[PDB]
This record gives structure tokens, sequence and C-alpha cells, in this order.
């Protein structure tokens, strides 16, 4: 039913700027006022913007004026966020929201993390875990892949095209002394399973448009 | 601004367990008093409104409180799946609104030794100078584990980096990732690479572990 | 409506329906609560359904027609608009020994 689908996130370099879209379907889109709320990495909830159902009445947070503008296209049914004058503070996940009643917030967009910084986009090199004879703990093998030196944030990992799901643990990204990130993604299976199936890992970098498919496979030595 | 405070800004509890979560304000609210569960990667979800109304879908377990200053999220039986951050929202003398800062509700749960498996650089990596060996520690609680790399039995410092994922929502365990970065030329000059694991779980330390190149 | 006196709690005992007359076609949507004077420490829980229709539970287990015979629960329906406008509506529940419109303008 009400969904509320965000894009647009992405680097952007301090003093830029970035515009951030939330396409609305399963209301009436002109009916409820909406609002682009922020949360920095790892911190809470800050409220960022609001424009009425007309889109005539807006408002902003201290921290945003006069270099933000929110907007809206009713015949559309989207929900913009013109972003100036980027600041490095300013790095956060942006959720747009329907309001409900005195300002609470009922439906939510799945974010779009932005990125503030003047360092460059680099794409991820992508490793294999492989399971080995020792790593066969009994009949639960454990295999992966590491996505090394990327930035910026953020690499979604899937195995064999979204078919694997159960066992799967995709690891914070931890920010290397190099400024460059760095995450793993394992899933354990049955070793009874290795010889039968192929363990592929669908890595993708939409900022440096990296799409990497890797066959995981136990070494052969 | 209002400012919102909440108390504890973590909290662990059992199955069964009546929590209570606590919101101050920096000033007197009137009724405008809101509640969000956020999961781990997941957009918050709103749970009460001005109060104490509970939204549809939410289990009648959820209830809210309070008056001027003082206001309460009570889960009066905790379930394992409300493993979230708790958040407290002011929108009575808007704009602005504010929230409070989280409160992480971790599930108790019994004691699950982890499953440790060692993984050697890979031949595509050490071709362009770098070692990563990484170690998995798998499902496990309680949350508190020792990861400690070892070099030809030599313990090694600052060269390693810890990532924890959150609470899994089938069984409430952690899992953990330690990468320990060496140059292709440091990886070359020893043998055998040890991750050894402390934790609840296990009677003494458990090591993995391999030598280079051979299998 | 009525409550029973040996009602337990988390007991459905009215379903409430917002209505606005200016709305044909079914464009808006209602949200409800307890006014502010209700809000906190009632006897009664309402559970939203989002769908213009919003439940009134019991919050306490046992209602005394000797203590209190009779509740004025005043519902606040609200728009969700910037800014945003609300009504209110009386419910009255009485107490036993053992649908309604709440309308928008
Ligand atoms: C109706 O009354 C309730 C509580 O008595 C709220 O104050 C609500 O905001 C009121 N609506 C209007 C339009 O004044
Ligand atoms: C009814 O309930 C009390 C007083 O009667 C509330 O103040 C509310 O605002 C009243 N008015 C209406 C129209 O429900």
């Amino acid at each position: 039913q009400v969904q509320l689908l965000e894009s647009g996130g992405g680097l952007v370099q301090p003093g830029g700027s970035l515009r951030l879209s939330c396409a609305a379907s399963g209301f009436t889109f002109s009916s409820h006022g909406m609002h682009w709320v922020r949360q920095a990495p790892g911190k809470g909830l800050e409220w960022v913007s609001v424009i009425s159902g007309s889109g005539s009445n807006t408002g902003y947070a201290d921290s945003v004026k006069g270099r933000f503008t929110i907007s809206r296209d009713n015949s559309k049914n989207t929900l913009y966020l013109q972003m100036n004058s980027l600041r490095a503070e300013d790095t956060a996940v942006y959720y747009c929201a329907r309001q409900w009643g005195s300002y609470a917030f009922d439906s939510w967009g799945q974010g779009t993390l932005v990125t503030v910084s003047s360092a460059s986009t680099k794409g991820p090199s992508v490793f294999p875990l492989a399971p080995s004879s020792k790593s066969t703990s009994g009949g639960t093998a454990a295999l992966g892949c590491l996505v090394k030196d990327y930035f910026p944030e953020p690499v979604t990992v899937s195995w064999n095209s979204g078919a694997l799901t159960s066992g799967v643990h995709t690891f914070p990204a931890v920010l290397q002394s190099s400024g460059l990130y760095s995450l793993s993604s394992v899933v354990t299976v049955p070793s009874s399973s290795l010889g039968t199936q192929t363990y592929i890992c669908n890595v993708n970098h939409k900022p440096s448009n990296t799409k990497v498919d890797k066959r995981v496979e136990p070494k052969s030595c | 601004d209002i400012q919102m405070t909440q108390s504890p800004s973590s909290l662990s509890a059992s199955v069964g367990d009546r929590v209570t979560i606590t919101c101050r304000a920096s000033q007197s609210i009137s009724s405008y008093l809101n509640w969000y569960q956020q999961k781990p990667g997941k957009a918050p979800k709103l749970l009460i409104y001005a109060v104490s109304t509970l939204q549809s879908g939410v289990p009648s377990r959820f209830s809210g409180s309070g008056s001027g200053t003082d206001f309460t999220l009570t889960i009066s039986s905790l379930q394992p799946e409300d493993f979230a951050t708790y958040y407290c929202q002011q929108s009575g003398t808007f704009p602005p609104t504010t929230f409070g800062q989280g409160t992480k509700v971790e599930i108790k749960r019994t004691v699950a030794a982890p499953s440790v498996f060692i993984f050697p650089p890979s031949d595509e990596q050490l071709k362009s100078g770098t070692a990563s060996v990484v170690c998995l520690l798998n499902n496990f609680y309680p949350r508190e584990a020792k990861v400690q790399w070892k070099v030809d039995n030599a313990l090694q410092s600052g060269n390693s980096q810890e990532s924890v994922t959150e609470q899994d929502s089938k069984d409430s365990t952690y899992s953990l990732s330690s990468t320990l970065t060496l140059s292709k030329a440091d990886y070359e000059k020893h043998k055998v690479y040890a991750c050894e694991v402390t934790h609840q779980g296990l009677s003494s330390p458990v090591t993995k572990s391999f030598n280079r190149g051979e299998c | 409506t009525f409550v029973c006196e040996k009602a337990k709690a988390d007991q459905l005992i009215q379903t409430l329906h917002a209505v606005d007359k200016d709305d044909p076609y079914s464009g808006h949507q209602f949200s409800f609560s307890l006014a502010p004077e209700a809000a906190s420490g009632s006897n009664f829980t309402i559970q939203d359904n989002k769908d213009n229709t919003a439940g009134i539970l019991t919050r306490k287990n046992g209602y005394n027609r000797h203590e209190m015979s009779t509740y004025l629960l005043p519902v606040v329906i609200s728009d969700n608009d910037y800014p945003v406008q609300s009504s209110t509506g009386t419910v009255t529940v009485r107490v036993c020994a053992c649908p309604l419109e709440v309308l928008f303008q």
C-alpha cells in the first residue's frame, strides 16, 4: 500500500549541491504534510524540513535554513530536497517521511546516504574467503567475500542473486587508516553442499558503478 | 530547542520482562509525545502517538504514559522481536520537532559459544602486495568476545580491525569479523597465522590457525 | 457506548469512525488520539486502525459502577497537514453489570 521510494544520495564535495527525490504511492499524496528527517551514521534522528500538502507552506530546521530547499510535484507524486552549501556535518542517511497528525511520522522511505567529502570515489577490490578442508568443522563450513578499499559508503552484498539468505552475515564496514572502507560478507553452508552448490557473492558499489560477481570455490592445493 | 533525553541509553532484558524506557523533556510539553521503533538497517516505525495512542498492528504489550516533562514507553512482556533502538519525539510546538537520543534494547539469552573460522589471504590479493587474514566468530552470546592475532605465537596489536553484527532476529546471537592486515613482504616472513578466541561459552580459549602455503 | 464491570484489560468495547462530510472522494485520512487532558493515565486505550476507524480498548481489569459510573473520553481527530487542524468528539462510556461517528470540521 503506502510506499515512499527514495533516490539521489551519494558523494558530494564540501560547498556542493545535491538533489534527493521521494516517489510516493498508495495514498492521496496532496493530503499529507511531507518531511525530511536525517540520521548521521551511528547517531540519532534530526528533523530537517516540512512542506504542506499544497506545496505552499514550508519549514526548516535552523541547521539547514538558507542552504536547503524543500519542494514537491503533486502531479508526479514526488518530494524533493535541494541541498546546497553542503558541509561535513550534513553527512547522514536522509529519509522522507509522511506526516501523521501533529507532526508524528507514520511512513518513511528506505533512506539514502549522503556523504559530504573532498576525497575521491574508489571502487572495491573483491577477494574470496575460501572454505578450506580444515574450515569444514564437522558438517558446517564457512565461506565469504572481502570487499576491500572502497569510498564512499555504501556497498550491497547478496549471495547467488538473492537465492541464498540463511546463514548470511554482511558485516558493518570498517574505515581503514588509508581513509578507505573494508567489509566482509560470510555465509555458513553445509560442508556436504560444497561439491554440489555454486557460491557467488554479488557485490555492488553504486557510487563508482562497480558490479562484481565473485565465485567462491574451495581452494585446490 | 526543546531537548529530549532518554534513559537508559542502552538496556539488556529477558523475554517476559516488563521493560520501561524513560523520556525527559528540557521544558514542559503537552501531549504530543510519540514513540518509534527502529530495527537495524530499517527506517523508524511509529508505535505510540500522542503519549498513549497504540498504532495499527502494534502489539498491546507496547504502551505509553507520562505528562509535563516525564514520559514512559512500557513493553509489558519483552519478546525476541522487540530488539531495536527506541526514540521519543516531541511534536507539540512545531516547527521544529525534536527526538530523544535513542535507547538500544538488547535481548538476554543463554550462553552460546562462537564457531571460529580462519581465512588465509587470497592469491588474487597477494598478487597486489597486501595480505588480509580474516577471522570469523559466528553466532555467539554474549557480545563480549576477545580475539587475539598471533603470528608464530607472538601476539599482534594495532594491525587488526574488528566488526560485529547486530543481534540475529531468529536466535539473538552476534557474529564478529576480525581482519589482520599485513604487507605481502611481512606475510612471506612468517609461517603460522593464528586467531585465538576467549568467550564465556568456551571452557578454555579456542585457536584456529593455518601455515602459509601448505594446506 | 458501555463497558462491563467484570471486563478485563485489552478488551475492545467500541469502534470509532472519523467522518468528513466535505471529503466526498475519500482523500483524507484522520489521525486518532485522546485529548491532552486525557492522554495520560486513562482507563481506556485508543488504537488507531489507520483507515479512519479506531478501537476503544479497556486499559484496566475491572470497573466499579460505584467508584465511577461514567467516563467522558475526549477523542481528537486530526488531519495530516502543515499547519495541522483537529476536531474533538466526546465519547460517553458507561459502567454496567453484565458505528460511533466523530465528525471533522
Ligand atoms: C478539540 O479539543 C481537544 C482537547 O479538548 C484538542 O484541544 C483539539 O486540538 C481541539 N480541536 C480544536 C479545533 O480546537
Ligand atoms: C467534549 O468533551 C470535553 C468537554 O465536553 C472536551 O473538552 C471536548 O473538547 C468536548 N466537546 C466535543 C464537541 O466533543
